């Protein structure tokens, strides 16, 4: 029984438990969480204490202070955010690095949302997750706006920011949206690749 | 600005 | 910047009509295929907007070299709803397309089997398809889906002398029960099953 | 015949 990652992680009080993470399908946006009692009840072969699957993943947010812990990773879903507690900044980075690659194209950009739209103003983080785009805030993160990339009319890098317009299909989230950032040109290139079937790193899908 | 080829599909 | 393709070339489509066909995954983690059809290679070269588009979002498997409508080098994209028949001239181009599309979609395998009489399933020659999280049986030309299971809903399975047995559980309502297939590749089928349900790709390791 | 690890969940 294989894992994309496993190791000692605290989960929600904090309970330190040997966590196994894997994809249930070779090509699907899901993580299967396997909660084991320890490394023993796992390296032996016993069945997990508990399990959960997350099927609406839309981003990852590392390095968050949360409930006493300096180094926590958020797996963000449309429905909820799963918090994982680590001990070192490195152990958590490892988990962020490994999950992002595994799930295909998942990218995060720390931006400032400009007032004027249905969105809330202020610092947030844009998450691209394969098909979908999302704006997340706070600890724990919550989704404050969502779009299918196929439902975008236009996007582009601008001096010190980024813009994307949502089509009518978007309903409440239709319209033009403005973001302040130094990674705008990097953002435009990613959107360019994805909407054309190109992974910037892996090439054609 | 960049138009989206995925849009009209 | 040009729109990428996993494969593109001259293909017949459904009488038959020849057109330059572009196949690509709509997203980096897609079970789907986007079909992009141009009149000729030039329209594609000049990067004009395609004549037609289609997204196949319920693919069950691939199966090459079935005779159909006067053609012999054809590829079937089998879906829960419909089969899409592709027409090629050369044998090797068809195989190239089959091999490239298979790998790109994740874990997609097929085994020629004979379905034993006794169950809800029609007996006789058929092809068993594993498409990532789903198992399908397919028959005829053009192939139609006659049985479908989530792999996660199977209680038991295993290789046997000259065959392979699998059992669908309560999760699969009227597809529940025990099913029997004849083939010389049961050991290969069981090992494939063992790997997928544990998240291993036999070829790629962990997903 | 092999039992299926996915099924127990």
């Amino acid at each position: 029984e294989a894992a994309l990652v496993e190791g000692q992680v605290k989960l929600r009080k904090w309970k330190s438990r040997w966590l196994v993470l894997r994809k249930p399908s070779p090509v699907a946006d899901c993580l299967l969480m396997l909660v084991y009692k320890d490394k023993c009840e796992r390296s032996k072969g016993l069945r997990e204490r508990s399990s959960l699957t997350l099927e609406d993943i839309c981003g990852l947010e590392p390095a968050l202070p949360y409930e006493g812990l300096a180094h926590t990773l958020a797996i963000i879903c449309l429905s909820q955010a799963v918090m994982l507690g680590f001990d070192s900044h490195e152990a958590m980075c490892a988990w962020d690095t490994r999950i992002r690659y595994a799930l295909g194209e998942v990218h995060r950009f720390h931006v400032t949302v400009a007032p004027g739209t249905k969105l809330e103003s202020g610092p947030a983080t844009l998450h691209l997750c394969n098909d979908i785009l999302v704006l997340a805030r706070d600890i724990p993160p919550t989704v404050m706006g969502q779009w299918k990339l196929s439902d975008l009319r236009r996007y582009g890098a601008v001096p010190n920011g980024f813009i994307f317009e949502g089509g009518t299909r978007c309903g409440y989230w239709a319209g033009v949206f403005f973001l302040s950032s130094a990674e705008g040109e990097q953002m435009s290139f990613l959107f360019d690749c994805i909407v054309r079937g190109i992974s910037p790193t892996k090439g054609p899908f | 600005l960049h138009p989206n080829p995925m849009y009209q599909r």
